[PDB]
């Protein structure tokens, strides 16, 4: 009846709760949430009653005990992504693998969920090189993707999203949303230089992540 | 600051045996077994020295120690 978990997906009028074991997802409607939906974080600890969830209650931080995260930073490659970005697969949790130098022998595997990612909105597909730490359960923690940084100039702006002078698919300009800009800056103009990373959906097209304005 | 990963050891392998096995090669700042195991060295030369001296050590019971660095 009564469970506990973390917020994994937040959409328009609905969302999903990652279970306590990080191995399943529970759907819940915003009408059954006790509080403001806009004030709800990703990875937020919640307590919910099952019907399909109902009566979702937000919890204070560290209310759900979790394994301690070790200090050493490791490097790995993604094998399975989360089902939140890939509903095709059967397994829910993602998989990170530490490989040998020849990239052919598996040293160890480490599962990850929504609470394992530094950027909860980050798009981690198979083949991405990541930097992460390990918790006491063996799961991946502090997961961050290693991507080569690019830098171009802002070309245009249309509302809450614009384009850079970076050519990707069939000579197109790189898309970027204002939700990826750093600092507290409201001033972003065509001609400004930004340093960014290039993320790409393996089912469709490309985007850009974490772009900070470089103007000195 | 290069990590070394241990794999396929005996059942009496503890956190201390892992430290005793790898400390005569360099300064260790972090290590853990976790059911597989790893060691964090300060200098990268202490890591390359430990891999060449412990991969295939023979821990007994037909167990050969797999010691290797990670992909990059």
């Amino acid at each position: 009846q009564v469970y506990r978990g973390f917020i994994a997906v937040m959409k328009e009028n609905f969302g999903f709760i990652e279970t306590l074991s990080h191995d399943e997802e529970v759907f819940f409607h915003f009408s059954n949430y006790m509080g403001n939906p806009n004030w709800l974080e990703l990875g937020q600890e919640v307590e919910y009653t099952l019907a399909p969830a109902e009566n979702v209650r937000m919890l204070p931080k560290n209310s759900i005990p979790q394994p301690a995260v070790l200090e050493t930073t490791h490097n790995g490659v993604v094998a399975r992504p989360l089902r939140c970005i890939n509903p095709d697969q059967q397994e829910y949790a993602g998989l990170i693998e530490i490989l040998d130098e020849l990239r052919t022998t598996v040293i160890s595997q480490h599962e990850f969920g929504i609470t394992s990612l530094v950027n909860k909105r980050d798009l981690l597909q198979k083949g991405d090189l990541v930097s992460f730490r390990i918790d006491e359960s063996g799961r991946a923690a502090c997961v961050n993707a290693v991507r080569q940084k690019k830098r171009a100039t802002v070309d245009s702006i249309k509302g809450q999203f614009g384009f850079l002078n970076f050519e990707v698919e069939d000579g197109k300009k790189l898309f970027f949303h204002m939700s990826e800009v750093q600092g507290n800056t409201v001033a972003l103009h065509p001609g400004d230089t930004v340093e960014f990373s290039v993320v790409t959906n393996q089912r469709n097209g490309k985007s850009s992540a974490c772009n900070v304005l470089k103007i000195n | 600051f290069t990590n070394v990963y241990v794999k396929n050891f005996t059942e009496d392998f503890d956190d201390e045996k892992l430290k005793e096995f790898f400390e005569p090669y360099g300064k260790i700042t972090s290590y853990k077994v976790m059911s597989f195991g790893f060691v964090a060295f300060e200098t990268t030369e202490a890591a390359e020295a430990a891999v060449q001296a412990l991969n295939g050590k023979d821990m007994g019971e037909g167990k050969s120690l797999y010691v290797a660095r990670a992909q990059k």
